[PDB]
């Protein structure tokens, strides 16, 4: 009846306002996130340079650089959002997560799972696989303080070889505002990459053994920043889609309500005139 | 502006000449699935190459179907015009 349609029109209008507001908010936050990404980059680049000029002198025998004789168990970090309305973000991340799990179990390993984000936590708590540990409440604005703990936990889980023979990270790479996707990277064991063409205190081996964990930490930090930017961009896209859907719903509901208005008036007039023509 | 999804001929291909019946008879469902594929991919950040190729084929078929006012094409020409598209020579 008409009252229901009028109420639903009011509701859809309110929803449309909210969704347009969150769309513009996301459009601003993607710029905040890109700003943080480009502010963080110049540290990672200098760490890369320092680590390579140390590697040139080092023995290149640190555990993280050498493969195990027979791997059995691989750690995997899945990064997901803390807030909904992102659309496909969590879906893409988790479908890639399961594709990587099927790759591992095809090779012969088994995954032990670490999760960032409440969404993936709910997903892996519904599908019965046990999460070793998880972190929540910063996927929107990650600070190095969190990446430090994540890297520490993963590196300790690796160096124990319960323990793992490999470390992977599943996240999303922000290629451009219009285009993004989920990606899988092996974080350990690291391959050594020889390419053709200093005083170290107290020794190069010591600095290298102390530095590699911090390289892991800064890399996971950069991955989380890329993830947050991708999340904000996908939020933008999905909220624009929702605004458009609400606009089309308002259109259809208004049309139906106007048809009901006309039908109601016509029926009332026909009733009045039938009463008149009866007398 | 024929809506290829809602439009129907409840006599069907009984009154269609064999040439057009062979060349074009696949076009209807291909265009409908192209329309839904476009409605989906409108917000796909990335998608497989096969979907993209079907999408381009559909877009070029849609561009093929339209024609200007007062310009009726004989069937002998319509069959060729649809052959160009369905057999992929426009790719």
């Amino acid at each position: 009846t008409l009252r229901e349609l009028r109420g639903r029109i009011r509701s859809a209008g309110s929803i449309k306002k909210i969704t347009k507001a969150q769309e513009l908010i996301a459009t601003s936050r993607i710029a905040k996130a890109q700003a943080r990404v480009e502010a963080a980059r110049p540290y990672a680049a200098e760490i890369t340079n320092m680590l390579t000029e140390l590697a040139g002198a080092s023995a290149l025998d640190h555990p993280l650089l050498v493969e195990r004789k027979q791997p059995k168990r691989a750690g995997v970090l899945v990064v997901s959002s803390d807030r909904g309305l992102c659309g496909a973000y969590n879906a893409n991340v988790l479908r890639r997560a399961e594709e990587l799990f099927s790759l591992l179990r095809d090779e012969g390993k088994d995954p032990v799972l670490y999760v960032v984000g409440r969404k993936a936590l709910g997903y892996f708590s519904f599908r019965q696989r046990t999460v070793v540990e998880s972190w929540t409440g910063f996927s929107e604005r990650p600070t190095y303080e969190n990446a430090r703990e994540i890297a520490d936990t993963l590196v300790n889980a690796f160096m124990a070889g319960l323990g793992v023979d490999e470390l992977h990270i599943v996240f999303t790479e922000f290629r451009s505002m219009l285009s993004q996707t989920a990606v899988a990277r092996r974080a350990a064991p690291m391959e050594v990459e020889y390419v053709g063409e200093y005083s170290f205190e107290p020794d190069p081996e010591t600095l290298f053994d102390a530095l590699l964990p911090r390289y892991i930490a800064t890399r996971v930090y950069a991955a989380l920043l890329e993830a947050a930017a991708s999340e904000s961009a996908s939020r933008r896209r999905a909220m624009k889609s929702a605004t458009d859907n609400a606009d089309d719903l308002i259109k259809a509901l208004t049309l139906a309500a106007n048809r009901e208005r006309q039908a109601q008036i016509t029926q009332e007039i026909s009733e009045i005139v039938g009463g008149a023509n009866a007398l | 502006a024929i809506n290829v999804g809602v439009s129907v001929s409840r006599v069907g291909g009984a009154a269609q000449i064999k040439a057009m019946k062979e060349v074009a008879g696949s076009l209807r469902l291909d265009l409908s699935q192209y329309r839904e594929l476009e409605a989906f991919a409108a917000f796909a950040s990335d998608l497989d190459a096969a979907s993209k190729a079907q999408l381009d084929r559909g877009a070029r078929l849609v561009e093929l179907l339209k024609q200007p006012q007062y310009s009726p094409l004989a069937v002998e020409e319509q069959v060729v015009a649809i052959f160009l598209g369905t057999q992929g020579h426009l790719d």
